[PDB]
């Protein structure tokens, strides 16, 4: 049925403005879509022809047609989804600068062979679509455009994490702080600052709306501002220790749940009589796990001690 | 007999869960103090240390109970 | 000059024992050394031929001739010095097990091209030469043998550091403990144990004649005794903390805390063994475990207080 929709839009466009460049391009794109059996490319071409019918004889429709052709050429499904989201943004927000910026970003994403830039640009487009007429959308689009230009993959991962943090908690101090930090990290040429920002954003995502998250954000900001290398390595170690502490906290909470369940089961087995050796074996297993967690905590304690000195 | 060891192990498990919580709080506060030096943060770290001391006292009570039981058994 | 000495010894050995395998080997070695213009190869061949002249028709002379040939094949100066020291040890302690084991270790070192193994073997030979007819020399020789046999890259460095500690403080409790610890670490198949032992020996060497060195030695020994990887991780973290912050009371408390945690794990293992099988013994082991648990938490409180004082 998608082929039927594409061909119907093609005939409607042919009847709308015949003997034009947009008409010929739309006809050729509809032919190349009819040749295809992939439904995602069919949706790409459908959105392209819908934008053409929406704005005839415009630059945005030409950009949409060219991007749709280049997406049909690509075999990657992520590029197809990115182009779909870009054309859908142009449709949902007509006559907006964000539409043109998103078209350019989608072109730059499709042209790149890297697989992470596709995810980053898709995240930026989802941010633009979910939050129209907001500063966060424009800032995320600009951040993704800057991330595409950088050669380092660490910058791509940092911008991915920043856009993820923005999407998870919109209209929060953490989101705007992460945006500003990612922008200032993309501006800096140093890769150690990218590593620090990545660790700080991971600390934020692991424990959102916590004191550790904002403290790590402030530390990462003041470290980006600083120019001391020893303090930079110290901050890296501190952030790594904080992330390890969050993981160990999750493990310890799991162990506490195990302890509660074991206490309940022990009381039940004492009431029923189902014997004591199996209870002791389960108690030994739980004790082993809990004390191993405690020893990992002590090791992290000593590592922090070594860091501060 | 064995039920006494069972109840002692249960008490130890509960005390160690409280230890886990207090230790996580202490490490978080220490990282916060390293990144930013504050007096009230030091005060709440002292509060965490007081909680840990109370935990130590509870462990000492468990130990004195087990010691009394052992002394009664050896008699 | 040196060629004259070598050729004269060769002709004298020819006159001493004709129609022997040793005579042919000595003449071939002398010819090959005469063709060579290197001074060190000439000195090694001179030592080998002098050993042959000192112990005619003995196994030590045959092994020395073979080792001299293999050293002539090698171009590494360190291997040449190793072979020279091995032959000088054979001359220094004739008819001793130390000399035979030293020849064997010198051959094993020559076989390997790695520089660290050659340095370790040279250090062991210098230990044997410095302390002849001593048990420390025998232990160091066996330790170097075990290190060369091991393929782990960390084992060679650990044994080199142990031998450096032995050379720095000979006939000391710390040197004996370091030898035993390195032996037990090479016996262990775990690499975490090797890293812990390296950290302990580095703490000993970097800060000798201190309580922290003895504490680190005890902790590393007890860690090698345990088969649990978690105890080894705790020991590694504590040793890194002590290395990063030396000459402090807090590092002493940290090593003590690690020792108490290792003892707590030992009591856990004892409780498991008693569970696998009396009520009284189980209660006694529980009492001991609670004692060590209280000590562990007390030391943690003290560490927290000291860190608060350091940060304030």
């Amino acid at each position: 049925s998608e082929k039927e929709k594409v061909e119907e839009l093609a005939q409607r466009i042919r009847e709308q403005l015949p003997d034009t460049e947009l008409a010929r391009e739309a006809q050729e794109l509809a032919d190349e879509a009819r040749k295809s059996d992939d439904s995602e490319a069919l949706k790409v071409v459908y959105l392209a022809l819908r934008i053409v019918q929406q704005l005839p004889d415009t630059e945005l429709a030409r950009e949409a047609l060219e991007l749709a052709k280049e997406a049909v050429k690509s075999t990657d499904s992520e590029a197809l989804k990115v182009v779909e989201l870009a054309l859908k943004i142009v449709q949902q927000l007509p006559d907006t600068e964000l539409a043109k910026e998103a078209l350019e970003l989608a072109k730059e994403a499709v042209k790149s062979t890297d697989s992470e830039a596709l995810k980053v640009v898709e995240l930026a487009l989802e941010i633009v679509q979910q939050l129209p007429d907001t500063e966060l959308a424009k800032e995320a689009l600009k951040l993704a455009k800057e991330a595409v230009k950088s050669t380092d993959s660490e910058a791509l991962k940092v911008v991915y994490l920043a856009l993820r943090i923005v999407q998870q908690l919109p209209d929060t101090e953490l989101a705007r702080e992460a945006l500003e930090l990612a922008k200032e990290a993309v501006k800096s040429t140093d890769s150690e600052q990218l590593e620090v920002v990545r660790l700080a954003l991971e600390i934020v995502q692991l424990a959102p709306d916590t004191r550790l998250a904002r403290a790590a954000l402030k530390l990462a900001k003041e470290a980006v501002k600083s120019t001391d290398q020893e303090e930079l390595k110290k901050v890296k170690a501190i952030l790594r220790v904080a992330s390890e502490v969050l993981k160990l906290e999750e493990e310890a909470k799991k162990s506490q749940e195990e302890v509660e369940r074991l206490k309940q089961e022990v009381e039940k087995a004492s009431k029923a009589g189902l014997g004591d050796s199996r209870i002791f074996k389960k108690i030994h297993d739980v004790v082993t796990k809990q004390i191993k967690v405690i020893l990992r905590l002590i090791a992290v304690y000593a590592e922090l001690v070594a860091i501060i000195g | 007999k064995q039920k006494e060891a069972i109840k002692v192990y249960l008490e130890l498990l509960e005390v160690h869960s409280r230890v886990l919580k207090a230790l996580i709080e202490q490490i978080k506060l220490f990282i916060e103090l390293i990144m930013e030096p504050d007096e009230d943060l030091a005060d709440k770290v002292r509060k965490s240390s007081e909680e840990l001391k109370k935990i130590i006292k509870e462990v000492e009570k468990i130990l004195r109970k087990v010691d009394d039981i052992l002394e009664k058994v050896k008699s | 000059s040196e060629k004259e000495k070598v050729e004269e010894l060769a002709q004298r050995i020819r006159e001493q024992l004709p129609d022997t395998e040793l005579a042919r080997e000595a003449q071939e070695l002398a010819d090959e050394a005469r063709k060579s213009d290197d001074s060190e190869a000439l000195k090694v061949v001179y030592l080998a031929l002098r050993i042959v002249q000192q112990l005619p028709d003995t196994e030590l002379a045959r092994e020395a001739l073979e080792l001299a040939k293999e050293a002539v094949k090698s171009t590494d100066s360190e291997a040449l010095k190793v072979v020279e020291l091995a032959l000088k040890i054979v001359q220094q302690l004739p008819d001793t097990e130390l000399a035979k084991e030293a020849l064997k270790l010198a051959k094993e070192a020559v076989k390997s091209t790695d520089s660290e193994a050659l340095k370790v073997v040279e250090l062991a030979l210098e230990i044997v030469q410095q302390l002849p007819d001593t048990e420390l020399a025998k232990e160091a020789l066996e330790l170097a043998e075990e290190a060369v046999k091991s393929t782990d890259s960390e084992a060679l460095k650990v044994v080199k550091l142990a031998l450096e500690i032995v050379q720095q403080l000979p006939d000391t409790e710390l040197a004996r403990e370091a030898l035993e610890l390195a032996k037990e670490a090479v016996k262990s198949t775990d690499s975490e144990a090797l890293k812990v032992v390296y950290l302990a020996l580095r703490i000993v060497q970097q800060l000798p004649d201190t309580e922290l060195a003895r504490l680190a030695l005890e902790l590393a020994k007890k860690a090698v005794e345990m088969t649990a990887q978690e105890v080894l991780e705790i020991a590694r973290a504590a040793l890194k903390a002590a290395q990063a912050f030396p000459n402090t009371e807090l590092a002493e408390l940290m090593l003590r805390l690690a020792e108490v945690a290792a003892r707590v794990m030992k009591e856990l293992e004892r409780n498991d063994e008693e569970i696998k099988k009396d009520d009284e013994s189980l209660l006694e082991d529980i009492v001991e475990l609670l004692k060590e648990i209280i000590k562990l938490w007390k030391i943690l409180v003290e560490v927290s207080d000291v860190m608060l004082k350091l940060i304030s």
